[PDB]
RNA sequence: CGAUGUCGGCUCAUCACAUCCUGGGGCUGAAGUAGGUCCCAAGGGUAUGGCUGUUCGCCAUUUAAAGUGGUACGCGAGCUGGGUUUAGAACGUCGUGAGACAGUUCGGUCCCUAUCUGCCGUGGGCGCUGGAGAACUGAGGGGGGCUGCUCCUAGUACGAGAGGACCGGAGUGGACGCAUCACUGGUGUUCGGGUUGUCAUGCCAAUGGCACUGCCCGGUAGCUAAAUGCGGAAGAGAUAAGUGCUGAAAGCAUCUAAGCACGAAACUUGCCCCGAGAUGAGUUCUCCCUGACCCUUUAAGGGUCCUGAAGGAACGUUGAAGACGACGACGUUGAUAGGCCGGGUGUGUAAGCGCAGCGAUGCGUUGAGCUAACCGGUACUAAUGAACCGUGAGGCUUAACCU
RNA sequence: AAUUCCUUGUCGGGUAAGUUCCGACCUGCACGAAUGGCGUAAUGAUGGCCAGGCUGUCUCCACCCGAGACUCAGUGAAAU
RNA sequence: ACACAGGUGGUCAGGUAGAGAAUACCAAGGCGCUUGAGAGAACUCGGGUGAAGGAACUAGGCAAAAUGGUGCCGUAACUUC
RNA sequence: AGGACCGAACCGACUAAUGUUGAAAAAUUAGCGGAUGACUUGUGGCUGGGGGUGAAAGGCCAAUCAAACCGGGAGAUAGCU
């Protein structure tokens, strides 16, 4: 199955109607260490709600 | 009359005296409480309006903790209303007990039933299922033909297709009360119920005779 | 669910002697006999258990002329007057289900005596 | 739970011995006999002088099944095999004269007395 | 359709499965912390925890089952000589997660999973 | 051109 | 004719009614039972097999009935490919022959990832005039609508007798539909056990890997039908054919012209589901927001500063909710998930040790050991205050109250 | 009848029922003797027909283990 | 045409089990096949199990299921023996 | 002894499903026939286009064949589109 008329451009528009990503805005600040992390997730230099969990 | 609100529990059995073997579903009918009536005056219509259960504070919203807050009931699990019927005559913050079934005899118990998702053809709609053998291909399960030909040259609406299936409203209509104990919040009532033990139930008493 | 093992045990038997699947049992059930109640004998070897509270029930295989008669008692029923233990079998499985592809002399169970 | 094809045992002096069931009679697209209930069968294996012969066509109560009998308590009564009495066309009722094997109380049917007035057991 | 089922597939077949989690527990027991993807990361409590809560009672039925499970006598070994008796008065939740981030080469959720006092 | 397409 | 593929089957259907069954009715050469014929009626219902490619037909056996038609002789981007069916081959028949048959026979490639319409489901957006959370009313829409048999009445009415009712009531079935997992069962590659071959953990003992889960016996939770519960209705309204009352036109007669009584599974209701995007955007209850400044073409104007509630949503733990979204639960003032404790359940007496035996193996400790998704508990682990979105009292007109 | 139009010929057998099968008849539309006639043990991925076992072929479908389908990331077509 | 599930002659032949160069498991040796991560819908593909029934399927038992070894005993018509 | 039997290699290609913008311009999987013979295979040679070769299908002669491919006659001719 395929087209009978080339889709229009306006179409090809409508459909993406819904394909623009979220940006997150969830962010947080280690109270500890001051880098910014996802919420719930640990930061890069390995801490996690101030404790420095990990160690590497 | 009017109905309650309940819990599904789950199943059990009750063996009779002359050895009988009764199935019932285990219903749990905790005291309803009215939180508004309603009347021609004010609403175009009669009926009670009830809570049950109970709703951790900090989960009930400003606009709710008002609404209960004005019939002086607690927070409960939901609300749900009740036609009343030219005689039945309640007040706001009266409490009603399952002994409200303490005869009826067959009630009318409305859920939701449990949810299969995505059905097929097959299973949603009993349809027949083609030849697993002799030359199908890739067609067993699938629904078959959906129409005609350029007359309709459509599909017609209401065609018995694939789509959820579970989790909607279903009554099950005049099931004998077994036995009704306000002290335990029991309804026992013959036979299986719409909804997955843990759900909600709302019981009338039967409308057909 | 705490309810509903309120609502259980309240009709359950406190009596229900022991046995296990080999030994051979004879229930005592209620019938009525045309106009007539009464107490009914059926005897066989204990193929099955199921154990599940009230809804424990156990399958009573006999040989009646013939072949085969399997009858599945529900153990708490008021229909089961009384059970009894005819002779206590020895044998190393839940389920019996394979004395049925086995005829008279190969059905026999070796008695526990213990 | 007997159908069209299913092979059964006779349960008396009839002479059958290996009935086909071609028929469950009582219901539009009905497809089960079973309990006690009314099928017709052909005869595929009678003795050499009984009181029907092998091709003979005509009907039968069932009263032994594998699938069996539930009771108002829960309870299953199953048997190892499938078992008939067979009955004559234009009148139901059983050609035999005795009935062999267990036989239950479901078949308390009027016209079924018979059969359980004979028949050994239950 | 899952209805009240447990366990997690992540497309596998059964045996495969059973064979990486035995890779697995023994690894977090070897170094006490591991990382892995968050879905894997969360099935490995299952495996592992019962095995600490096994070592708890040192047998040699247990030491013989933790081996069936594991099949490893150095894990065995620490698990008992090590692990249970520290989690001896522990009630549970011997393991830990860690949730950090995406991996580069596929986006996977990541974890760590640790024991929870680690030191080493 | 052996009947059905394309056999 | 720069391609509109086909008989039958399978699957799925949808209309017509010249109606097969069930319902109502007139006549009958209708005693009853059972028929015949016509009128009304399309709500629902309306067979499996033997043979043949068949449709059909015949035959067997059911059934209340096995309706007749339309829908590209409905339905091949849905399946099938037996019929038809190119190329191989053969018989008969024709032809000197190549060959041919609208004769027969054996064999013989069925592609297409769905843009649009349509359809089934499920979300995102905005709107409904300040914003919000709920519970609703119910315009509209959809579903459903079948029927056997037995018993009573009554062996009565009727009938010479055989036989055998109407009206009404009571049961219990068939087929169909929905729900459910309590029971009976299926499955249960996540539970337990037995066992073959081989490799390994040094060996023994004990285990593990691989061989379809190696092959098997069982089986929890869940899912599920064959399992067990419930349904079709009664009632009401207006009618069809039809039966009539009163009654003229037409001194009589006349169901009709005025007026009045009845009358069916059809219709409108009553039952179940959806349902205010019902833009004609409805009702009710509750909740939240009470700063100023500048500019322009000065108007429902544009901007800035401060503000940022109700609520939404986010993140995490999740669910008998689920393709994804969505919906529901829970986030320490906590049982949401995992673990952990106890119980249950399943399997069916582990390991080790001891005793017996030459040994295989038995017995004791022992209904042992192990035991998933189960029940009852338990903060051990993970569920961090926060962020974002949404604002800051809400147009004009008239009316009624009101100062 | 690989041959028979009429034709599912007729009769018999098998089946509850058999336009096929087998045995028969002869009215051979339109068999026939190396364009070989009729038989024929064995052989056959050869055509037709019956039966035992066997079974999810089917009544009528359920559950389960896996690869896709679905979701996230990377790459990235097609016919029209 | 491709780092393509195709095609390509010869030589070598370990252990256990086995008749075997079949087959299963191994040794030496060589590999996990150049997108992964999650989900656990329909439907498709490929497998396992299935109550009662048992060819009722269908043009047709198509496809499945079933049979399956060794040694003894023992095997009908018919036959060119 | 045997164009002998069963069965791997090897040769083949009866059934089905898959695939059908394939992993593949004919295959994959499960089943299947031959398998000391008119067997099967490596290397090289010979036969050439109205010609070859053919246990005969109009088969095969470089993804083709009721007359190969290449270049030429050549802008064959086309009352057709
Ligand atoms: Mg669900
Ligand atoms: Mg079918
Ligand atoms: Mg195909
Ligand atoms: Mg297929
Ligand atoms: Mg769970
Ligand atoms: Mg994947
Ligand atoms: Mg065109
Ligand atoms: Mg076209
Ligand atoms: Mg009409
Ligand atoms: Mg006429
Ligand atoms: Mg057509
Ligand atoms: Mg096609
Ligand atoms: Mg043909
Ligand atoms: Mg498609
Ligand atoms: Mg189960
Ligand atoms: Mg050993
Ligand atoms: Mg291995
Ligand atoms: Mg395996
Ligand atoms: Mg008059
Ligand atoms: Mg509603
Ligand atoms: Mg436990
Ligand atoms: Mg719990
Ligand atoms: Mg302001
Ligand atoms: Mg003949
Ligand atoms: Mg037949
Ligand atoms: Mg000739
Ligand atoms: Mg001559
Ligand atoms: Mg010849
Ligand atoms: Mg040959
Ligand atoms: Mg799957
Ligand atoms: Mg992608
Ligand atoms: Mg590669
Ligand atoms: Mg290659
Ligand atoms: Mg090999
Ligand atoms: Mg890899
Ligand atoms: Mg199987
Ligand atoms: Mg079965
Ligand atoms: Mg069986
Ligand atoms: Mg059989
Ligand atoms: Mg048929
Ligand atoms: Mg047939
Ligand atoms: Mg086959
Ligand atoms: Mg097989
Ligand atoms: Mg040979
Ligand atoms: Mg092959
Ligand atoms: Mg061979
Ligand atoms: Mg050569
Ligand atoms: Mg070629
Ligand atoms: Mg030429
Ligand atoms: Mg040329
Ligand atoms: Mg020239
Ligand atoms: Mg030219």
């Amino acid at each position: 199955a395929v087209q009978q008329n080339k889709p229009t451009r306006s179409k090809r528009g409508m459909r993406r109607s819904h394909d623009a990503l979220t940006a997150v805005t969830s962010l947080s600040v280690d109270k500890t260490s001051g880098e910014k992390h996802l919420r719930h997730h640990i930061t890069a230099d390995g801490y996690y709600r101030g404790r420095k969990v990990i160690a590497k | 009359m009017i109905g309650l609100v309940g819990k599904k529990v789950g199943m059990t059995r009750i063996f009779t005296e002359d050895g009988v073997s009764i199935p019932v579903t285990v219903i749990e009918v905790e005291a309803n409480r009215v939180t508004q009536v309603k009347d021609l005056a004010n609403d175009g219509y009669r009926a009670i309006q009830v809570t049950t259960g109970a709703k951790k504070a900090n989960r009930v919203t400003k606009p709710e903790a008002g609404h209960f807050a004005k019939a002086g009931v607690e927070a409960g699990r939901g609300l749900w209303e009740f036609r009343l019927a030219e005689g039945e005559e309640f007040t706001v913050g009266q409490s009603i007990s399952v002994e409200l079934f303490a005869d009826v005899k067959k009630v009318d118990v409305t859920g939701t039933s449990k949810g299969k998702g995505f059905a097929g053809t097959v299973k949603r709609w009993n349809f027949r299922t083609q030849d697993a053998t002799h030359g199908n291909s890739l067609s067993h399960r699938v629904p078959g033909s959906i129409g005609q030909n350029q007359t309709p040259g459509k599909v017609f609406k209401g065609k018995k297709m694939a789509g959820q299936m579970g989790n909607e409203r279903v009554t099950v209509q005049s099931l004998d009360v077994v036995r009704v104990d306000a002290e335990r919040n029991l309804l026992l009532v013959k036979g299986a119920v719409p909804g997955a033990t843990g759900s909600d139930l709302i019981v009338k008493p039967a409308v057909k005779a | 669910s705490n309810i509903i093992k309120q609502l259980e045990q309240e009709q359950m038997k406190q009596d229900v002697p022991s046995f296990r699947p080999g030994d051979t049992v004879e229930v005592k059930v209620w019938v009525v006999e045309g106009s007539k109640k009464r107490l009914q004998a059926f005897e066989g070897v204990v193929i099955a258990i199921r154990n599940r509270g009230l809804h424990s029930a156990f399958t009573v295989r006999k040989i009646s002329n013939g072949e085969g008669v399997e009858r599945v008692f529900q153990t708490h029923s008021p229909v089961v007057d009384s059970i009894s233990v005819k002779r206590r079998g020895a044998v190393r499985k839940a389920k019996l289900y394979y004395l049925r592809e086995r005829t008279g002399k190969a059905a026999r169970i070796k008695e526990r005596l213990n | 739970m007997i159908q069209e094809q299913t092979m059964l045992n006779v349960a008396d002096n009839s002479g059958a011995r290996r009935v086909m069931c071609i028929k469950v009679l009582g219901g539009s697209h009905r497809r089960y006999a079973g309990v006690g209930d009314i099928i017709k069968i052909t005869i595929k294996e009678a003795i050499p002088r009984g009181k029907v012969k092998k091709g003979d066509v005509l009907k039968a109560v069932v009263v032994r099944t594998k699938k069996g009998v539930r009771r108002p308590d829960g309870s299953v009564i199953r048997f190892d095999g499938n078992a008939c009495v067979l009955l004559n066309n234009n009148s139901e009722q059983p050609i035999g004269t005795r009935i062999f094997g267990p036989v239950t109380r479901e078949l308390r049917s009027e016209k079924f007395m018979k059969i359980i007035s004979l028949a050994p057991e239950v | 359709m899952r209805h009240r089922k447990s366990g997690r597939q992540l497309n596998r077949n059964s045996s495969h499965r059973q064979a990486m989690f035995r890779n697995m527990a023994g690894s977090l027991v070897r170094h006490e912390i591991i990382k892995t993807t968050l879905p894997k990361a969360k099935e490995l409590r299952r495996v592992v925890e019962p095995l600490i809560t096994l070592a708890k009672t040192d047998s040699v039925a247990n030491r013989r089952l933790a081996f069936a499970r594991t099949r490893d006598n150095e894990i065995v070994a620490k698990l008992f000589n090590e692990l249970g008796p520290r989690f001896a008065s522990r009630a549970g939740g011997y393991t830990r997660i860690l949730k950090c981030g995406f991996r580069a080469g596929d986006n996977a959720p990541m974890a760590y999973i640790e024991l929870v006092d680690r030191s080493e | 051109x052996t009947x059905p397409f394309x056999x």
